[PDB]
């Protein structure tokens, strides 16, 4: 799971080899696929809770 | 044949947690999956024929049946060197693991080559330059002629 690179750096990295078959169906090439992250505590929350937001990554099959 | 950790290097000994299996050091496989011997209560599938994968290999004079078969060893070379080494002999066939999530694992029911597969070793730190645990490993192509 998710680690930081040094002991105060606030980064963490993660290596994840991409899938043949997730569920039994196999993935296709150009296949669009997003990563989801739900931040609880953004820059619009006043508490851990409260509101949420969302950010987004796109990624490739070749 | 009765834990998690069967034909790797490490402990019989051993608990389930988030990382993975506690138990387990080192192991070694072939095409993504452990190299482990047909033995234990889940290897009755014969496959194609009506021979099971066990008696499949036993027929091909092979004894290397997996790494727990070979002697295979981690040995420091000196008394305080901290270097391990340990080696072993490419067999010709071996017995794919079907499913891992049961124990004892289930076998296939017919031996396949190793030509053509990646060899890999993998190693578990439970200690990093943090203290924390993390995987590391090396991998190399067997070939044929």
């Amino acid at each position: 799971d998710f680690r930081e690179t040094g002991d105060s750096t606030g980064i963490f990295q993660i290596v994840i080899e991409i899938p043949e078959s997730l569920s039994n169906d196999k993935l296709e090439r150009g296949e669009e696929i997003i990563l989801e992250y739900t931040d609880w505590g953004p820059s619009g929350s006043d508490y851990v809770g409260d509101e949420d937001e969302d950010v987004n990554l796109t990624i490739y099959t070749s | 044949n009765s834990k998690a950790t069967d034909d790797a290097v490490g402990s019989a000994t051993t608990q389930s947690l988030s990382f993975g299996e506690l138990g387990r050091l080192l192991d070694v496989t072939f095409d993504d999956v452990i190299w482990s011997t047909p033995d234990g209560a889940n290897n009755t599938a014969t496959g194609n024929d009506s021979d099971t994968c066990s008696t499949e290999l036993s027929n091909a004079g092979i004894t290397d049946t997996g790494l727990g078969a070979t002697g295979f060893t981690l040995v420091e070379t000196g008394a305080a060197t901290g270097v391990f080494v340990g080696d072993f002999q490419i067999p010709s066939f071996w017995c794919r693991v079907s499913d891992t999530t049961t124990t004892p694992y289930t076998y296939a029911g017919d031996e396949e080559t190793t030509t053509g597969l990646d060899i890999e070793v993998n190693y578990v730190d439970f200690r990093d330059a943090s203290g924390e645990i993390v995987e590391v490993g090396d991998s190399a192509g067997v070939r044929a002629n």
